[PDB]
């Protein structure tokens, strides 16, 4: 639902309404109906709550960074001059009501109007197409309620009191009815334990085995050990999903909501959702959370902090007195003293404060902040930057509360300018990086269902540290789950335990972690041997619809989209050694790293000679044949320490082995080395083990099959070599399909076929190294690219985007695609003879 | 001053003892005027009958399991606080509970005084053990509302009196809900969505209009000072 | 105060203005004045500085 | 207030804010401020200020005469109710009455934003730090309706139309009344000359001036879209009267129209510390959470926004906001209490409605602050409404059950932005093209509509949406058949007509067979 | 007011939104008493445009002076 | 399964359309051309099979006849 | 235990513009709720009377002066919106005022016509001096809550008649107690005690009365169903 004017419905809707107007004969020609709606009478108001029955809107917010940020709505009819928005799509559209505008489109076909129902719905777009974690989740104030609601209180009022040889428990209930009767009187706290009977709530899998044993029914009786505010949430859940009484930190909330998406319809979370915010809303609103210079609370350990560092301060400076310092050695011993008094004071902040504060409870809570936040407002700002970027060993020793004074109130403005003059540039490094990532991509959709290969990538699960358990691996969920298998698994016995051609989520992994098996070869989009894009089932489940992927879904500009949206959460240059947005470039582009290391052509033991400032490596191989070196070796990257899982290898020393396309140095290896010594596979999974890398590295979760798709694209292609007895070039770049397809047809004299060598590329390159025409015309030189293009007789196949939106014509994609648009519609014999 | 639209009350069944009334069109802002004066007449506001204690024989101390019977008192406690019980003489009533021998018992094996009623017979209460039984009496009275234990008594003249919570009131849950609605061109207007859910002794609608009955009692005790200048419909 | 009619708004400061804030757009006036050689200005320079006043 | 509790960002927000607060029909000064609104309304110019000490002669609304004490009579003039440059109001009126013997450096009228000669950008209003039922939610804000009712943050807004007459080869534009076929009624609110006449309300389309080029034809200047109201003033300029005028141009008018504009919803607000919201909710008073004297509050902002944006001068605003609107009295018997030491003799006792400054870097500490809570004159029923901590226990106004926990409760001062709704809302179905390049004449001005840049169809291409897409590049922009086409079917009621051939295409290719290049298409 | 006492860094014979960097849009300081730290747009335009303090006036050269009380002993 | 009354647009519920066809874009296809269909029926052709409303625009029709396995598709 | 005690309705007098009432006893749990309804249906309707709109000799508009006057228009009409009336007509009626030369109008120097009576004559208009005349005309009417200016477009066709904003209300200011006062606590109670204060236009009393009338009207909605 969407909230829309009445004096912007009206003209949206101008035809439509001269239509019902001149058929309800309110008006007599459509002039009259036109001057009516345009002077408004009062009879324009009585049908368009006709016409807005169940016609979408799309709304639309700028800057869009990925799909949700256009999403369709049902128009309810509102008078104002603003639009009403639902609080659970604002994470999606990124936005807040400070003067945030937004925009409306109408769509009129029925094409249209049905992908807005269908596809671009809110009630259905409720999961990121990034990860497939939930957006439409309950926000700040949502969680602020449940996190009141399903909390215990451990000597609150009506609570459960032990009989005592005199009297019985005396805190017991024979339903929430009557809980809820005593609430209202003032006996019960609504977070107080207390012991009910429930019958229309099914228990957790433990009592449910544990006291039915046949199977709960809706009716039997149970009795639980909880608060009340459990029970009225878990009376928004589903009907069959189990007792929680858990307290409902925003973690909590998200678990529980991936599970009903993976387990129920999205109608189900829909509604779900929507019954949480409006109980969240409630019980935020009767929760007790305000602010005031009372509850804003100073620890008063502060003083002693501050006094013992300042003596320390003062023993340093006395030394720079003394000689024994210089004055930038200085300066970094008093930042490396004043930020450990930051973290005295906020550990001190954590253990001072109660948990009933509302300053505490809205962090913990998850619903928005922090504790640095919260160290700054009553603790203390510390530390401050100077409008280069360095640091001032001059701290802040006051909050927001005490008030600062004039000096420290300026040197505070040095890095709040910094921020608000650099929060253009960061957007703008972003963009660009997302519009190259976009332009190779436009030619990755998926095209048909299977390639039937047994091509793929193997994947590690998890690893056993103690030797006897298995460790599950953190990145699982971005590089197992979601995924398609390739070969059945198997145990050390050989007994089968997950089928292939399967989807791969929580339950397999449990089901994986049996057996003691821990790598599984998986099917990706880096081996999909098809003609053009990938097949659906290389690809995975789609993170949305939390299914297998459909065909005629555009998955390249999703992972572009995946991928850009996050870019200004990450670090960048100064307006490699920062690994940001810089590596992502440095890496998407197949550039040479600055601090590049070299990796071991061969494999074999080392013999390692050191002189001043240089390191020099002779690997002995294991087969017997030619050793290979590394001789002007920067002592500066130090080498390429291992800390092995036991006995504390450290670095890398003489007689330790090495395997082929392993690093000898600390540092980043060169792609292009990498391909000519290992191959493009593992070319392709170096580059996504990096970028995922770099990613992870500073929160952010991209599933590798985006990473996955825009690899593929980079090494793509191949230079070929010796002709052979092709229609082929030497030196030309040419596809890999399309050379491996006619150096296959050529069976006629096939003793000598065409020879070529893959080439890593960048993003940027590959994007001109294109075979259509049109898109290559709207880019770079047009009449050099006719010139050349008509004397080759060239044939543009509209495999993309970009050039069906140039001709203007509709695209290959979802509603796109032959076998969707001629599809025909019949009503069955059966129905049809009912008229 | 003629008001607008008046406003109608309709009616949604859901279950036997269980409704969802609807009164549309208000005036915008009577919704949350009387509906959550509604609820806690309903609630609070209409009188009925319930258990009051409980004298069990063999547990005078130790309140935690009975002899031969395989519920704990506790369960036994609910049970009965589940009960559904009429009366006409609004006095401290008594009456008993025997079911000597291995079984099952429900309030079917419970024998009345006059005038107390009991609509739900097959209620559980106990599954006695081989060779068990019970014995038992229930105290009932008259109320309105929920009334907590009531433990006033400075000396036990009755050991083994476990007092328990009161349900007087025919109904268990009511909710309300205020939803907008257009009346010509003008929304922001008041519908109030009032679900019940109470016991076999009553229906809804009867409880619903003992309640308006009560507020018109009231609102009339402060309309009859000058008995001028307000709505007409 | 320093001003006539002074709505008396009490202050919690803690310290005394050595120094009334002067008029607050003298920086256009003063230089408006310097361009046409105003007798305001000219004095302003003789008080205090050069003896030509350019 | 209260700048040093404050952060950079927020506060240059604020600042900025100030700069963009329209004038209120009535104007209140800071119930908390700062020692610095008196000398900037002086200097800056919209009051009046006595040259000469004197004694006020005779004073009226357009016209104020002091017979000094020298034997001179100076005679002010006041400026009512006169555009500015972007609308406002710039109205003066007198805050000084016969008699009255006044000092030279002495106010005698106030601005459109000063009270007795101090900035009055805003109003004082009771505030709840509370979140309400979701609709303080991200910011936004919740609003009694006695803001609307007494017409507190209400503003004038003018609006300024010119028309010329100029010489033409067809022949010379006359302004007149009469006018091709056209009603008759629509000339009631023009005079004898074809202007509109004054005291009249208008509508948008409907005539102020009527102006002529020949043929004739109808070239009548009219209200835009949206905006309306009364007709202040028409200022009219004729070569004839050899007043001015430029070359080309032989006649000008120009109207003066205002609208008083009541706050509604979407309209922003905001504080002196760098909190802004629109308005999500303007509720009945009987529904507000209402205090143990009856008292409704005012505003409501949400508990969410304060601590991760290190704004909590306001929250101190507030407290002494209350602490004046309801004065203090120390209770000395005893002697000065060890937080009152620093303070002055003058800030031991205030009645109500005491004005107070705490200037940025020495102005009111929180001790003063948490002490003065509690002193805190009662009301008028001997009751304090306040804790000492600046909670207050309340009352819902739909339940009418109490807040299980007292709330922090006071009075801020508050500005309204030019930021308003009726400037910044649009929409379109089919309008005015461009005629250069066939699209929309994108513009507020030109009544265009939104565009459709590359991410958003980026995002509609991942939506796998294709019939929308191509429904906006082709059916609503360029496309000139189709826009016909579409219009009519909708109008008509026939299911739309689907695509032929790209028609940005079926001419790019007469293009290509231009320059001997045989391009075609082929299955 | 503060349209009147405003600084700006940019127009004829100034610069532009190319050599318009980050160092000169920064805060340094010799803007104590001169310039204020804070008043600016929030856009395009942070930095460049200022606007000046209160105690604060012109050297004839050019330069601004901000007064200080003297010290002596 | 268990749920509660879709409500307009969410009406039918989708991930029962979702059974009838293989695809969400081959739904979206599959109830646009019944659609045309029943808006040139009502302008000029088999009609709704399902009771219509006071408006219950064509798509809505079309949905609810999928709903009912009224129809088939046969992709191109 | 049962109860068998109805409540009953005690007045009080804290002034002649407000009163205090106690309603008592009640079930626990109870008269928040009660009072809250009377409070609502106080401060949103209640009958009464306020100026619907004002004309003037010699201006136009709400946006000029008037020649003596210290006060433009709109201050003129924001000090008459603080006047109370009270019209006994279920039509809309005129009143008259007319003044000359120095002195202050107030709104004693009003000609109410029977029927109509100004509880406030020491309100003030405006002052003028020895060049001032003010001429106006009012129109009183009957409603409830707050109505915006019906614009003279939309109502009858004028030129000067200038349309105001209506406040029909004499409900100023309300609130509510309650006391769980217990009968020796046998069984709790609960005692209402309503302060009610008005803008003299009408007594406490006839408000309170209204509002039981109106929700007696709407109770009986549950009432009617058997
Ligand atoms: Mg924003
Ligand atoms: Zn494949």
């Amino acid at each position: 639902q969407c909230g829309l004017p009445k004096l912007m419905a009206l003209e949206l809707f101008k035809p439509f309404v001269m239509k019902r107007l001149v058929d309800l004969n309110h008006a007599q020609n459509i002039k009259s109906a036109k001057r009516m709606v345009e002077r408004q009478r009062p009879q324009v108001w009585d049908v368009l709550e006709e016409v807005i029955a169940e016609h979408p809107v799309l709304l639309n917010r700028a800057p869009t960074l990925h799909r949700l940020g256009i999403q369709a709505f049902e128009p309810q009819l509102v008078e104002g001059k603003a639009i009403q928005l639902h609080p659970l799509v604002c994470e999606a559209f990124n936005a807040d009501f400070d003067g945030d505008q937004m925009a409306v489109h109408l769509p009129l076909s029925a094409e249209a109007q049905a992908e807005a129902r269908i596809l671009m719905l809110s009630s259905n777009n409720i999961l990121s197409p990034a990860s497939g974690k939930p957006l439409a989740m309950p926000r700040l104030d949502m969680v602020t309620g449940l996190y009141y609601l399903t909390t215990l209180v451990e000597g609150a009022t009506g609570e459960y009191q032990a009989a005592t040889k005199d009297a019985p428990e005396q805190g017991v209930y024979s339903s929430p009815a009557e809980a809820i009767m005593a609430m209202d009187r003032g006996a019960l706290s609504v977070r107080a334990k207390i012991k009910v009977r429930l019958t229309e709530l099914r228990p957790p899998t433990d009592l449910e085995a544990q006291l039915f044993e046949n199977g709960w029914k809706p009716g039997d009786a149970w009795t639980a050990e909880t608060t009340l505010g459990r029970v009225m949430f878990n009376e928004l859940l589903p009907k069959s999903y189990p007792f929680v009484n858990e307290q409902m930190h925003k973690k909590v909330q998200a678990r529980i909501i991936n599970d009903l998406a993976e387990r129920f319809p999205m109608i189900v979370v829909a509604q779900t959702v929507d019954k949480l915010k409006d109980a969240g809303f409630y019980w935020a609103t009767r929760s007790g959370v305000t602010v005031s210079m009372a509850d804003v609370l100073v620890p008063p350990q502060k003083q002693e902090i501050l006094e013992r560092h300042e003596a320390e301060a003062d023993a340093i400076e006395r030394k720079y007195q003394r000689g024994a310092l210089n004055h930038t050695e200085r300066n970094e011993s008093l930042v490396k003293i004043w930020q450990d008094a930051t973290e005295e004071v906020g550990k001190a902040l954590e253990e001072f404060y109660p948990a009933d504060n509302p300053i505490i409870t809205i962090v913990k809570s998850g619903a928005t902040g922090n504790l640095t936040q919260t160290r700054t407002l009553a603790g203390m700002k510390g530390l401050v930057t100077n409008p280069k970027g360095e640091f001032i060993p001059r701290p802040i020793k006051s909050s927001f509360r005490e008030g600062l004074t004039v000096l420290e109130y300026f040197i505070n403005t040095h890095g709040a300018r910094k921020g608000l003059a650099d929060t253009a540039l960061r957007t703008a490094d972003s963009g660009y990086l997302t519009r190259r990532l976009v332009d190779v991509s436009q030619d990755v959709i998926v095209r048909e269902h299977d390639c039937e290969t047994e091509r793929g990538i193997n994947v590690t699960l998890a690893e056993r540290g103690p030797d006897g358990t298995l460790i599950r691996d953190a990145h699982v969920e971005t590089s197992a789950f979601a995924r398609t298998l390739a070969t059945d698994a198997v145990d050390a016995n050989g007994n089968v335990i997950i089928e292939r051609g399967h989807d791969l989520g929580d339950p397999a992994i449990d089901a994986l972690l049996a057996a003691g098996i821990t790598t599984v070869k998986v099917r990706s989009v880096l081996t999909c041997t098809s003609a053009t894009g990938v097949c659906a089932m290389c690809y995975g489940r789609s993170m949305a619809t939390g299914k297998l992927v459909d065909i005629g879904e555009a998955v390249g500009i999703v992972a572009a989209q995946s991928i850009g949206e996050p870019g200004t959460q990450l670090t960048m240059r100064t307006f490699d050694i920062v690994g940001g947005l810089p590596r992502v470039q440095e890496l998407f582009e197949a550039r040479v790293p600055r601090n590049k290391a070299p990796i071991a052509d061969v494999a074999g033991r080392v013999r390692l000679e050191e002189s001043d400032k240089f390191f020099k490596i002779t690997i002995v191989p294991d087969d017997g044949g030619e050793e290979v070196v590394y001789d002007k070796l920067s002592k500066r990257q130090r080498l390429r320490v291992i800390t092995h899982e036991d006995g504390t290898e450290g670095v890398l020393s003489d007689g330790d082995h090495v395997e082929v396309g392993d690093q000898l140095m600390e540092g980043a290896a060169d792609p292009h080395e990498v391909l000519r010594v290992q191959g493009p596979r593992e070319v392709q999974i170096h580059l996504v083990k990096e970028v995922q890398e770099v990613y992870r590295a500073q929160g952010v979760s991209i599933h590798d099959k985006h990473i996955e798709v825009i690899v593929r694209q980079m090494l793509r292609r191949v230079t070929i070599i010796d002709s052979g007895s092709t229609e082929f070039l030497p030196g030309s770049l040419t596809e890999r399909a399309e050379f491996e397809a006619e150096n296959r047809r050529v069976v006629a004299e096939g003793g000598e076929p065409a020879a070529g060598r893959p080439v890593l590329m960048g993003i940027t390159k590959a994007s001109l190294a294109t075979d259509s025409w049109l898109s290559a015309a709207s880019f770079q030189e047009t009449t050099r690219v006719l010139t050349d293009a008509a004397i080759n007789c060239r044939s543009d196949k509209l495999n993309g985007l970009k050039e069906n939106v140039i001709i203007g014509k509709l695209i290959p994609a979802g509603t796109g695609i032959s076998r969707y648009r001629n599809i025909q519609v019949q009503p069955t014999e059966e129905a049809r003879a009912a008229a | 001053m003629l008001i607008s639209q008046r406003p109608t009350l309709s009616e949604e069944t859901v279950a036997e003892n269980r409704s969802r009334f609807v009164i549309e069109p208000l005036e915008p802002g009577f919704g949350y005027t009387l509906g959550n004066s509604l609820r806690r007449t309903l609630l609070s506001s209409i009188p009925g009958a319930a258990v009051t204690s409980i004298r069990i024989d063999g547990v005078l101390h130790e309140f935690t399991t009975v002899p031969g019977v395989k519920e704990d008192v506790t369960d036994i406690i609910l049970n009965l606080k589940g009960l559904v019980v009429s009366s006409d003489d609004d006095e401290p009533v008594t009456m008993y509970l025997r079911k000597q021998g291995p079984g099952v018992v429900t309030a079917g094996d419970i024998v009345p005084p006059a005038g107390v009623t009991v609509h739900n017979p097959d209620m559980h209460i106990a599954t006695l053990n081989d060779k068990g039984k019970l014995e038992v009496e229930l105290v009932v009275e008259r109320g309105r509302g929920y009334v907590p234990a009531v433990q006033n008594k400075a000396s036990g003249a009755e050991i083994g009196r476990i007092p328990v919570d009161s349900i007087y009131s025919p109904v268990l849950k009511v909710t309300y809900k205020v939803e907008a609605t257009r009346v010509e061109q003008r929304t922001d207007f008041d519908k109030l969505i009032i679900d019940v859910e109470t016991k076999n002794s009553i229906s809804p609608r009867d409880a619903l209009a003992s309640a308006g009955g009560t507020l018109v009692e009231l609102f009339g005790l402060a309309r009859e000072l000058n008995a001028d200048s307000e709505h007409i419909e | 105060n320093s001003v006539p009619g002074a709505p008396n708004r009490v202050s919690f400061a803690k310290l005394r203005e050595p120094l009334e804030v002067p008029g607050l757009l003298d920086v256009q006036t003063d230089s408006f004045e310097w361009l046409v050689g105003s007798d305001r200005w000219r004095q302003a320079a003789i008080d205090r500085g050069e003896e030509n006043p350019v | 207030p209260f700048l040093e509790h404050d952060d950079a960002n927020r506060a240059l927000m604020g600042a900025n804010m100030q700069r963009q607060a329209v004038p209120l029909v009535r104007s209140e000064a800071p119930l908390v401020g700062t020692g610095m609104e008196l000398r900037a309304a002086i200097d800056a110019g919209d009051v009046v200020v006595a040259d000469k000490t004197g004694v006020i002669e005779e004073v009226s609304a357009d016209y104020i005469t002091v017979m000094a004490d020298d034997g001179t009579r100076q005679s002010y003039r006041l400026r009512k109710f006169a555009r500015s440059n972007h609308g406002t109001c710039a109205n003066q009126r007198p805050i000084v009455d016969a008699g009255q013997r006044v000092e030279a450096g002495q106010v005698i009228a106030d601005g459109p934003c000063t009270q007795n000669g101090e900035m009055a950008l805003g109003k004082n209003l009771l505030v709840a730090i509370m979140p309400w039922e979701g609709h303080n939610y991200e910011d936004a804000i919740i609003l009694s309706n006695r803001l609307v009712e007494e017409d507190v943050l209400t503003s004038i807004h003018i609006e300024e139309h010119e028309i010329d007459a100029r010489d033409t080869k067809l022949g010379a534009e006359e302004i007149t009344r009469d006018i091709p076929n056209v009603s008759d009624e629509v000339l009631a609110d023009l005079d004898e000359r074809g202007i509109v006449r004054i005291g009249a309300e208008v509508r948008d389309g409907d005539i102020l001036v009527g102006k002529v080029t020949p043929k004739v034809r109808d070239t009548s200047l009219k209200v835009p879209h949206g905006e309306s109201g009364k007709v202040i003033g028409i200022r009219v300029f004729s070569r004839e009267d050899d007043d001015e005028l430029p070359a080309g141009v032989n006649e000008l008018v120009r109207v003066y129209v205002a609208q008083k504009r009541k706050i509604s919803d979407g309209d922003k607000l905001a504080g002196r510390h760098g909190n802004k919201g629109v308005i999500g909710k303007i509720l009945p008073v009987e529904d507000m959470p209402f205090l143990p004297d009856g008292t409704p509050v005012d505003i409501i902002l949400n508990t969410h926004g304060v601590p991760r944006r290190m704004n909590i001068g306001q929250i101190l605003e507030t407290h002494l906001g209350w602490v004046a609107k309801a004065g203090w009295n120390i209770d000395v018997a005893a002697g000065v209490p060890d937080w009152a030491s620093k303070l002055p003799e003058e800030l031991y006792s205030a009645p109500a409605d005491s004005t107070v400054a705490t200037p940025v870097f020495d102005g009111a500490q929180e001790g003063e602050l948490a002490g003065l809570l509690g002193s805190t004159l009662p009301n008028r029923d001997g009751e304090v409404m306040v804790d000492a901590d600046g909670k207050s226990t309340l009352f819902d106004g739909r339940s009418g059950e109490p807040f299980p926990y007292p709330v922090t409760v006071g009075y801020m001062y508050i500005l309204k932005l030019h930021h308003l709704v009726d400037d910044k809302i649009h929409a379109r179905s089919t309008g005015p093209y461009s005629m250069i390049t066939q699209q929309p004449l994108g513009g507020k001005a030109q009544f265009g509509g939104q565009r459709f840049g590359e991410m958003e169809c980026w995002a509609m291409q991942a939506y796998g949406a294709a019939y929308t897409l191509q429904e906006l590049l082709t059916i609503k922009s360029d496309d000139t058949v189709g826009r016909v086409k579409v219009y009519e079917a909708i109008v008509k009621g026939e299911n739309i007509p689907e695509p032929g051939i790209p028609e940005s295409f079926k001419v790019l290719l007469k293009e290509l067979q231009s320059l001997c290049l045989n391009v075609e298409v082929l299955s | 007011l503060t349209h009147k006492r405003r600084l700006s860094a940019l127009g004829p014979g100034g610069l532009s939104r190319e050599r318009a960097g980050l160092e000169v849009r920064d805060v340094h300081p010799s803007h104590y008493g001169r310039m204020c730290p804070i008043e600016t747009p929030e856009g395009p335009n942070i930095g460049l445009i200022g606007s000046l303090s209160v105690y604060a006036r012109v050297n004839p050269f050019g330069f601004i002076e901000t007064p200080y009380r003297k010290v002596e002993n | 399964s268990a749920y509660d009354t879709p409500l307009g647009i969410t009406n039918p519920p989708i991930d029962e359309l979702l059974s009838r066809a293989s695809s969400k874009y081959a739904l979206v296809i599959y109830a646009a051309k019944r659609a045309r269909q029943i808006n040139d029926y009502y302008n000029q052709y088999v009609g709704p099979l399902v009771e219509p409303g006071l408006q219950e625009k064509p798509l809505s029709i079309a949905l609810r006849e999928i709903h009912g396995d009224l129809l088939e598709h046969t992709e191109g």
